[PDB]
């Protein structure tokens, strides 16, 4: 398989892959997250630039993980549902085993250890 | 077990090993297997010791009370009521005997009784675990009408072998030359018949 | 686990099963509830070895459940059905199978028809008015033969389960200690509290 | 089922009852039980009737192969080496007993091979429940030099003894006759001497005897335009 | 319930015009050593039957000496013992069945199966078949054991139904009895070269032969074969 | 415990002048318990026809299996499959479970859509193929169906009257055999019509 | 198999099947399973076929005996207990038997009993045995009244019957009646299953899961 | 371990008309897959108007017939002389069979003849003695495929009327004796083509008043 | 068949046996009585193996009122329960023995005192102040262990029994159908028709 | 059947019956029982057909590759090889094979491998079900040494007997001589070796 370490050390400490990452969130669209006394509001920007989109089938910004808990991203479209679909076995997971569904802290917790470590496995961006 | 009969010109004579077996252990080495039911009439025993003991004092028994009554029996009345006691109770006995006899008008007869109690008139006759391995040397160096002196090396050829090739066979080989001039015994030790 | 049955009547799905875990010689529990919800309006029943029967049950609840927030959509009774037996047909040839008999009772809200669905061990599914697992319907078809309508209201499906309910107590030789009855219609699942 | 090989002057012919059976009650009455591993090598098969004919398809196949990859035509012996080593492999859990026989660049050849993988040479063989049957008609007319007349003659004659003796045996006879230096002619029903004879009576009904509760029509057409 | 020890193989038998045939080979096997080579398997009764045996040795020996007493039983008292009241192959066939059956039925069989060969006193062939379970059955021909799987085959050949028996000789019908033994010879495990052949002739009376052997035998085609498949 | 005579029922199918019929009971049952009374056997795949008698996890799994096959068939090759090709893929199918099979009893009928020539065919539960001119019978009482077929059935009949005979051979059939009947259905195939007809059988 | 037997204000009423099976085979459709003892009493066949016939057809013979010598009606109990009690003496042997013996008398009135192969003996007022005995059961608990009419109450039998014909594989071919009074039992005809079943659901109502 | 029964195959068929009785069966015997015999006759006439066949295990099969015609035999000697009537000989039979219930003739036996008012009767018995009389019945290896033939074609099971569609039933005309033997005849030449044990002789028997006529017929004989 | 239990106080003895009669799948009778008188002021309630039990009950019957005619005498308790028990152990060494196991409940007319003895199928006798058969010591020794006096009256006897039959009816699988209760005394034997 | 080798002066002859049974069915009556591994370097098979000619395809095909790398092989480095494939798949397999050889360095050699696949080097062998009613016969008449004419009646004699005792040996007895001469294939018939 393959197997070649694609995020090294750079001589001055850094892991240029990892950084790299970051300027894709960069070019992303725009989201923020606010919190109330009793409610959390996630905001999302969709680029103009693509009109003649047909909005009933699209793709939407925001994604349920749980009845409780929704994701929101900037960056790689692509690349959010690999960690959306991972993030809503666990939560199921999470249900089965414990008889109770996670809490938000912990299902950060998860998807947070999930990008970790493609950042020092073998053969992985 | 190695155990055969053999007609020749003046007579018959039985032989057989002296080994009796329990699994490997030999619980007897000194065994005698050539048994008297009449003066002239002896057999041979494979099979069930517990069984062919039975069968032959029964015989023995049977043929002490013809004798009483009608005089010397014939080796096949022998052979017969050794047959009617293997055939009538073959489903609670494992018995295979050699009946050899000697008479003045039919002079040297064998009769072999396989386990299902049928009878077999035969010149000469071989039984036991141990005949296996002699049937190619037997069938062979056979002759009809041999003198005493080749029919003894015939049978100490034969058992020699027999003895050589089956574990449950060993011991001494025991003999009993049944002709007009009597009832002869002959025993062989290990240090003579092992060197043949 | 014991007696589970099963009845569509015009606008609902009616469930029954008993309620006595017993292990062996004693009656451990009389209050168990031999039911799982696999979506909203979906419930599915069950019966067999145990251990296998909730840890089946609680499975296909757990995948039920990630298809409906995967697809924000809730899938029809049939579909749902149709996971479930296949499901059970791969376990049959498995180094160790599930022994767990099934009834899947939902209301499509597309077709506006309440389905019932029976599935066995084996993978075995047909679609019934009415059905059962185990020696239950050999104790209560002949009642059911001759009383169901398929325009029966939900209150005269309940009548006509009380009398199958009072023949097995009345024929059969084990103490299955009362049953669980839950309705399934266009407003979700509810619990009959007084049966 | 009744089957044998006999070679002759020039070949080798190979022959089969027509009759499969599952337990007691004839399934087909006119089956084909001589299979084509290539065109000039085949084979008759007892035992389980799916075993030999999947094992026969599939050496036939790698037999194909082969003869393209060597650009020879194929050989009897690599038939028999490759049934043989698949059969053995699986340890007589494939009920394939078969008689194999053909002609080769090399010339004629005539085996048999059994499930647990052993195979054996002969000028005659005969497999299946009318074996025994059809061995004692090749024991008492076989001999050295046959003509090709008279080893179909040998052949049909074989089978015969099973169609009329051995009950797991029947109806027709078919013959594959392969000479060196010739095309392979397979004779499909060569003997027919089992027709059945014209009934007593006519079981056609009137029309409209069975009830009906329900007619439709079955849409078998893809869906259509406009 | 029993086993059987020492057993004979194959019993075979036919009908032609004037009569019947029947043979079985010498042979008294302990299972796979062949141990007794003078076994006569064909005892005849009177001058009109003869009753061939296969199966268990010791049951063999036992129902020859039932027929032997049943000889001397049928004598006493009966001036015609010599003629109209001699014994017929059918009362011999019947009384054998009879055994046969009851032994079955009290779970102690005699392990054999019996074929009766005979011509009756109006000259009719008489040819029964009768074994441990005390089933019976008659046919043109008859055979027991292997002979059932191969002789019957070659035989039925000669004598395919009723209408066929008169039209087969005595030379014919011997021909086609010798031809199944060679066969049997080829093929038995258990068979051997040495076999007796008796011929009941309505004409000709009982023809008992003994020390037949099997003779004609194709061996040379063996040092032509080789190997098992690729060994030249 | 026998799998093949757990649920119960049958199949036959027959060919005539220009046609084919395919006909099956009804019944799915637990042993002695019947289950349902609307189990059909008989599937299609475009103008191919399948009937399929023993274990009914297996007949639900087949059929699931055989449209999966047959619409990937129908894409890359760009026709409908025909029932010489389809019988293949049955053969091989069961084959290829050789120490773990499924407990069946397929029937394939059809009519080859180029040629115009009638076709059936029958299968055992590893593979072998039995390909008759006449008829083919599955199911727990397929020793009745083949007493029936061997008397009713003559070649060469007319579609109305092939109908006739299949029917009245399947159902004195399935009334000879516990495990077998509670409806019944009889298909008739010819080149471009296909008509289906429920029988009014007894219900016990 | 399937049979009943219980007593009401008129009497007796005795339904059985008609079907014998030899595993899936079905040997017969037109099986006589209730055995006529005597004009008085009459017996069902379930389990052994032979042991029923052969032992009840013996019953009747005793029964006989026992009225020559008494001169007056053997019991229901007396007659029961007979059988019982000889089979009881074969206990082991493989008798296969299930049975209700049932009777009219003065002294009594209507009475069943159940007898049975291992020894049992039971008096009761519903019986029902064979394969399809819970389905007819059923019909029976739910409707089942001691002031039932001779009408209604051959009805209920014939009912029952069929609901187990229907449901149960080794049940079905017909159903036979027989209406046990104190002057002896009345026949009440041979019903073809087949036939039955359509009438009865278009007139009934009932099988609504079955299309007719 | 001894196996007291076998099984020697055959196939019997017995029908009862309006004023006749035919009973009718193969004549091969065989073991496994061997033929013993291709004419070893399986019917019986017993004397007094009655015919007889046990099938099965033919050494249980051959013993009951021989005690059956015994039975007949001291029949006329303790009851001068008196015919032994079908039904009589019925309920005898059961008592032959049920004398060896824990010890069972392996066979199933059928008979044929007239009853007392001269109409046809069939009698049939399972192996331990229980029994029926019937109209119809075939025994033996190929009985479950002949049994739904005679089914549709002598009682016209699942036959209606062209034109009413279901409601009115075939009706259940008479069958003449030339006509049974047609059934008859076609029963066997079915069951010979389906089933390795049927086939080469078929032997019918028939009872009337005038008495009991056979019929034989080649069968095919592979 | 199941459950017979029986207590000794003050002045009675008290048999419980239940009502029920199972054949495999269904209840054939709910109202059964396991029990028979073989004097006047003795009883016996019996359980195990179909046919059997009745049978050997009315043989013991039988033989005790044949005593009890030719000697014009009514055995003691301790006499009837020995002649039982011989009939059990001679019965377990013969070719199909009694599979019967018995409660004998009597009131000793000279003594002026109840006594309950216990016997099994195999011959095992004891006497008792409580005792039962089959499973129903297991749920019902610890509660009579507990409350059971010497000196307690027949109504506190059958309030004792009621606290027995009610944890049967709890913790046993099987559906028994209730009990009928009989108390011997120096009056004879009467039946509690409310229980 | 029936097989043995024995090596003599010139080199060693191998012999076999030629009967193959199915329980009493004789399913080939011309069997080849003698089967080459190499040039000259044959073997006797006995036990089970399928697995004896799978072991010595596999036997040929191992001596075939040695050859091409390392030169003739020796009769021992033969032996080495069946006993690997009896001796690591003993729980799989029934097989009894004698191994006989010619080298110019070490001329005539005689393995056997027995059921558990230990090797046995011996002056001559005898295996198969036949072998046991000659083990007498063979220890008394095999001398060491013996020309190609007398081991060629030691083996007919031997093999008659043999044949004449066991069941499932018979047929013709063909025999293999190997020596610096070359291979040379002998065959007799019943005719000549049943009057022996
Ligand atoms: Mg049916
Ligand atoms: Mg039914
Ligand atoms: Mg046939
Ligand atoms: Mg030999």
């Amino acid at each position: 398989g393959y197997d070649r370490a694609l995020s090294i050390f750079s001589p001055d400490g850094h892991i240029f892959q990892v950084e790299y990452a970051l300027e894709a969130v960069k070019r992303g669209t725009c989201a923020v997250g606010v919190k109330g006394k009793n409610c959390v509001v996630l905001g999302c920007e969709r680029r103009s630039t693509l009109k003649l989109q047909d909005t009933r089938i699209t793709p939407s910004k925001v994604s349920k993980i749980d009845s409780h808990v929704v994701l929101s991203f900037s960056g790689l479209n692509a690349d959010s549902r690999i960690l959306i679909e991972k993030a809503r076995v666990e939560a199921q997971s999470h249900r089965l085993t414990l008889e109770d569904p996670v809490t938000v802290e912990y299902l950060t917790r998860y998807v947070a250890g999930v990008q970790q470590r493609y950042t020092q496995s073998g053969g992985v961006r | 077990t190695s155990i055969m009969a053999v007609t020749f010109k003046d007579g018959v004579i039985l032989g057989a090993d002296s080994r009796t077996t329990t699994g490997a252990y030999i619980a007897n080495r000194v065994t005698d297997k050539l048994t008297r039911v009449h003066d002239k009439i002896w057999c041979c025993r494979s099979g069930s010791a517990a069984d062919t003991q039975a069968i032959a004092d029964i015989v023995q028994y049977h043929l002490e009370l013809y004798t009483s009554q009608y005089g010397t029996p014939s080796t096949e009345t022998a052979a017969s009521v050794f047959k009617e006691l293997c055939y009538e109770n073959k489903d609670n006995l494992t018995a295979g005997i050699i009946v050899a006899g000697y008479d003045d008008k039919n002079k040297g007869e064998v009769y072999t009784i396989p386990l299902g109690g049928s009878v077999h008139k035969l010149p000469y006759a071989i039984a036991g675990s141990g005949s296996t391995f002699i049937y190619g040397y037997c069938d062979k160096n056979f002759r009809e009408n041999m003198s005493k002196e080749e029919t003894v090396d015939f049978i100490k050829h034969s058992l020699s072998q027999a003895i050589k090739w089956d574990g449950s066979s060993g011991g001494v080989i025991r003999m009993v030359v049944l002709t007009a001039a009597g009832v002869e015994r002959l025993i062989f030790y290990p240090d003579e018949y092992e060197q043949l | 686990m014991d007696i589970i049955l099963g009845i569509r009547v015009q606008d609902s799905v009616i469930l029954a099963s008993s309620k006595a875990v017993t292990r062996g010689i004693s009656v451990l529990k009389d209050s168990d509830d031999k039911t799982r919800q696999l979506s909203p309006h979906t419930l599915m029943s069950f019966a067999g070895e145990a251990g296998d029967t909730v840890q089946f049950a609680e499975y296909i609840q757990a995948n039920i459940q990630l298809y409906s927030i995967r697809e924000d959509y809730e899938l029809s009774p049939q579909a749902v059905s149709s996971f479930v037996r296949q499901e059970l047909a791969k376990s049959i040839r498995s180094r160790r199978p599930y022994q767990v008999n099934v009834l899947i009772g939902g209301y499509d809200k597309k077709k506006n028809k309440p389905e019932l669905y029976q599935i066995d061990y084996l993978g075995t599914k047909v679609e019934l008015p009415y059905g059962a697992h185990g020696y239950s319907g050999f104790y209560t078809f002949s009642l059911l033969d001759h009383h169901y309508r398929p325009d029966m209201t939900t209150e005269e499906g309940l009548d006509l389960l009380k009398l199958c309910v009072q023949e097995l107590e009345k024929r059969m030789p084990m103490d299955f200690k009362g049953v669980i009855v839950k309705i399934v219609d266009k407003d979700g699942i509810r619990q009959v509290d007084d049966f | 089922t009744t089957i044998v090989g006999v070679k002759f002057n020039n070949g080798v012919v190979i022959a089969a009852d027509t009759r499969s059976t599952q337990g007691p009650i004839v399934a087909d009455k006119n089956c084909a039980k001589l299979h084509r591993i290539s065109p000039k090598i085949w084979c008759a098969g007892a035992g389980t009737a799916a075993d030999t004919e999947a094992v026969t398809q599939l050496i036939g196949s790698n037999i194909e192969l082969h003869s393209l990859y060597t650009s020879r035509e194929p050989r009897v012996v690599s038939a028999l080496q490759m049934l043989k080593q698949h059969l053995f492999k699986y340890q007589g859990h494939i009920g394939a007993y078969l008689i194999v026989a053909g002609v080769d660049p090399t010339g004629s050849h005539l085996f048999s091979i059994h499930a647990h993988g052993s195979t054996d040479v002969g000028y005659y063989l005969s497999l299946g429940s009318g074996s025994l049957a059809a061995m004692a008609v090749l024991e008492s007319h076989w001999k050295q030099d046959l003509t090709k007349e008279e080893a179909i003659k040998l052949a049909s004659d074989a089978i015969q003894a099973g169609i009329w003796n051995d009950l797991g045996s029947g109806s027709n006879v078919d013959v594959c006759v392969m000479e060196i230096g010739k095309d392979a002619e397979y004779l499909r029903n060569y003997l027919t001497p089992n027709v059945r004879e014209e009934k007593q009576k006519s079981y056609k009904f009137p029309r409209g005897t069975t009830a009906v509760l329900k007619e439709s029509i079955v849409n078998i057409c893809d869906i259509q335009e406009e | 319930t029993q086993q059987p020890i020492v057993t004979g193989t194959s019993v075979i038998s036919m009908k032609y015009d004037n009569g019947v045939i029947i043979a079985a080979d010498n042979l008294g096997s302990y299972g796979s050593l062949l141990r007794f080579n003078g076994v006569e398997r064909l005892i005849p009764v009177g001058d009109n039957t003869v009753v061939g045996i296969s199966g268990d040795i010791s049951d063999m020996q036992h129902i020859e000496r039932l027929l032997k007493d049943l000889v001397t039983e049928n004598a006493y008292d009966n001036p015609l013992a010599d003629a109209e009241e001699a014994l017929e192959p059918s009362y011999i066939f019947e009384y054998l069945a009879t055994v046969m059956y009851q032994r079955r039925s009290k779970m102690n069989p005699l392990w054999n199966a019996i074929i009766v060969a005979g011509v009756q006193s109006n000259g009719d062939q008489f040819l029964r078949y009768v074994n441990l379970l005390g089933v019976t059955y008659s046919s043109p021909t008859l055979a027991t054991g292997f002979g059932a799987h191969m002789a019957n085959p070659l035989l039925r050949k000669v004598v395919d139904r009723e209408s066929d028996i008169p039209k087969t000789t005595v030379q014919v019908a011997e021909e086609a009895i010798v031809n199944a033994m060679r066969v049997l010879y080829y093929r038995d495990a258990r068979s051997s070269r040495n076999f007796s052949l008796a011929i009941i002739d309505k004409n000709t009376g009982l023809t008992f032969k003994k020390n037949l052997q099997v003779e004609n035998m194709k061996w040379d085609f063996a040092k032509d074969i080789k190997g098992y498949g690729t060994q030249k | 415990s026998d799998p093949s005579s757990i649920n119960g029922g049958i199949v036959v199918a027959m060919t005539g002048k220009d046609c084919v019929a395919i006909a099956c009971d009804l019944r799915l049952g637990s042993q002695s318990l019947g289950v349902s009374n609307k189990f059909e056997k008989i599937f299609h795949y475009g103008h191919v026809f399948l009937g399929i008698t023993g274990l009914a996890t297996d007949v639900t799994t087949l059929n699931e299996m055989f449209r999966y096959k047959t619409n990937l068939y129908k894409l890359k090759e760009e026709r409908a499959i025909e029932p010489e090709t389809f019988t293949q893929l049955v053969s091989s199918s069961l084959y290829e479970r050789r120490f773990g099979p499924y407990f069946v009893g397929p029937v394939v009928a059809g009519i080859n859509s180029k040629s115009g020539k009638p076709f059936i065919a029958g299968f055992d539960l590893i593979g072998c193929i039995d390909e008759a001119k006449d008829f083919i019978v599955s199911g727990t009482a397929s020793d009745q169906l083949f007493g029936m077929c061997e008397s009713l059935y003559e070649p060469n009949l007319e579609p109305e009257d092939l109908f006739e005979t299949i029917s009245q051979a399947l159902l004195n059939a399935a009334d000879r055999d516990a495990l077998s009947g509670w409806g019944a259905v009889v298909y008739i195939i010819k080149k471009d019509e296909v008509v289906k007809r429920y029988l009014k059988m007894r219900q016990d | 198999t399937t049979t009943l037997a219980f007593r009401f204000q008129g009497g007796i009423i005795v339904a059985v099947d008609s079907r014998a099976t030899a595993g899936n085979w079905v040997a017969s459709q037109t099986v006589k399973k209730v055995i006529e003892i005597n004009p008085f009493l009459l017996g069902t066949m379930a389990g052994g076929a032979a042991d029923c016939q052969f032992w009840e057809t013996w019953l009747g013979s005793q029964c006989r005996l026992h009225e020559l010598r008494e001169k007056e009606r053997i019991s229901v109990a007396a007659a029961s207990k007979i059988l019982s009690n000889l089979v009881y003496q074969y206990k082991g042997a493989g008798l296969s038997m299930g049975t209700m013996i049932c009777g009219y008398t003065r002294k009594e009135g209507p009475t069943i009993y159940y007898v049975d192969s291992d020894g049992t003996r039971l008096k009761g007022d519903i019986f029902c045995v064979g394969s399809g005995q819970t389905f007819a059961y059923g019909v029976l608990d739910s409707n089942y009244k001691w002031d039932l009419s001779v009408e209604d109450a051959l009805y209920l039998g014939k009912r029952s019957i069929l609901a187990a014909a229907h449901r149960d594989a080794y049940s079905g071919g017909s159903v036979n009646l027989y209406h046990v009074t104190e002057d002896g039992w009345i026949y009440h005809g041979n019903h073809d299953v087949g036939e039955l079943f359509w009438k009865v659901k278009e007139e009934e109502g009932s099988f609504n899961n079955v299309i007719g | 371990q001894f196996n007291p029964y076998g099984d020697n195959g055959g196939t019997i068929l017995g029908i009862a008309g309006e004023d006749f009785a035919v009973l009718a069966g193969d004549t091969r015997n065989i073991t496994d897959y061997s033929i013993n015999s291709r004419y070893e006759p399986k019917v019986f006439d017993c004397g007094d108007n009655i015919v007889m066949s046990a099938n099965g295990f033919a050494a249980d099969g051959d013993a009951l017939v021989k005690r059956f015609k015994n039975s007949v035999k001291w029949y006329h000697f303790d009851h001068n002389d008196k015919k032994l009537s079908i039904n009589s000989a019925a309920r005898n039979i059961q008592h032959l069979l049920y004398g060896k219930r824990f010890f069972p003739y392996y066979v199933h036996t059928i008979i044929a003849g007239l009853d007392e008012d001269g109409k046809g009767a069939v009698y049939s018995f399972d192996p331990v003695g229980s029994y029926e009389r019937e109209q119809c019945r075939a025994g033996g290896a190929a009985a479950s495929l002949i049994m739904p033939f005679l089914d549709n074609q002598v009682n016209f099971k699942n036959q209606y009327e062209p034109g009413t569609n279901g409601k009115v039933k075939k009706p259940l005309k008479y069958l003449s004796v030339e006509e049974v033997i047609k059934l008859v005849r076609d029963s066997f030449t079915s069951a010979t083509e389906r089933h390795i044990q049927v086939g080469d002789g078929l032997e019918i028997l028939i009872v009337t008043k005038d008495g009991v006529r056979k019929e034989f017929y080649e069968l095919k004989r592979d």
